[PDB]
């Protein structure tokens, strides 16, 4: 989905 | 430890990692979330093997290292049969404890509803019996977000600019607030997140991100069925969990004799924020129902  | 192999389940190759415990007293099967993530972010549970608890990890269909079946098979029910077929293929008739996280929790409940006879106990962490309720609750969390981020989610989200630099910034805040609240996100978590953004399961079944469930499981809700579960059950949820304790409550109210534990200062991935306390609580519950 994400985080960076 | 941890034997790593490729079990052929329901016609496709499913990756699994079984970490055996010395004087094994029980086998714990685990269900990662997403849908579309991977077992990786659940590796912290591996500590329970020092408690005489063998833990079974595995990538669900189309997730992580496992191959993807036909899209028509992207369902919770299909995952249920996969889990049962895998437990059987690896353990035969032996009863096991089943643990599920987030979506894995919802998958565990649906499993228990149909195959609770193969279980000794059920454990749900940040799980849910109703996606709609989960969406409703997460929206609230969005409204409690600072103006900018709240508007970014609404504006860019309604237009579909999930790639926007602002929207992303909002997603990050939310995450560090309801997904994982601690500093230094462990590699195991990052890999699961990376696995989601790469495969196709997350995008088809779940949706854009954690708080945006527009996928195929958007209407899923078995709150009415989970009341048939008559096995020892442990329900855990973080204080700031993206799947608020309110969602956990519903599950708790239906399962008679279930225990509900709300981890303070923790959120979704409580197995990393309070690794010791989490693993201790799970091993205590397991060994209590041997
Ligand atoms: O992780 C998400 O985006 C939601 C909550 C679990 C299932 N889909």
């Amino acid at each position: 989905p994400l985080g960076g | 430890e941890c034997i790593e192999n490729y079990a052929k389940v329901n016609g496709i190759y499913i990756y699994y990692k079984l970490c055996k415990a010395p004087e094994e007293k029980a086998k714990l099967m685990t269900m990662h979330g997403g849908p579309g993530m991977s077992h990786d972010y659940l590796l912290s549970l591996r500590d329970m093997t020092k408690e005489g608890i063998t833990v079974l990890f595995y990538d669900q269909f189309g997730c992580g290292r496992s191959e993807e079946p036909d899209q028509s098979k992207f369902t919770i029910d299909y995952g249920v049969e996969e889990a049962e077929a895998l437990r059987s293929k690896l353990f035969g008739n032996e009863k096991v404890f089943l643990m599920g996280s987030s979506y894995g929790g919802a998958l565990a409940l649906a499993y228990a509803v149909k195959y609770q006879d193969h279980l000794k106990g059920l454990i749900v962490s940040g799980g849910l019996s109703s996606v709609p309720l989960t969406v409703k609750e997460m929206n609230r969390l969005i409204d409690e977000l600072p103006a900018k981020y709240r508007d970014a989610i609404k504006k860019y989200g309604s237009s579909g600019s999930y790639e926007n630099p602002e929207y992303q910034e909002a997603v990050n805040y939310f995450y560090h607030q309801h997904l994982l609240r601690s500093e230094d996100w462990p590699p195991e978590v990052l890999k699961s997140l990376e696995y989601a953004e790469r495969r196709n399961v997350y995008r088809i079944m779940n949706g854009p991100n954690q708080f945006t469930i527009t996928g195929t499981i958007k209407d899923w809700d078995i709150t009415d069925k989970i009341s048939a579960i008559k096995i020892p059950t442990l329900i855990t949820v973080g204080e700031y969990d993206e799947v608020t304790p309110n969602v956990a409550r519903v599950i708790h109210e239906k399962i008679a004799g279930s225990e509900l534990h709300v981890f303070r200062d923790c959120s979704h991935l409580t197995m990393w924020e309070d690794r010791e306390g989490y693993n201790k609580l799970l091993s205590d519950f397991i060994l209590k129902h041997l």
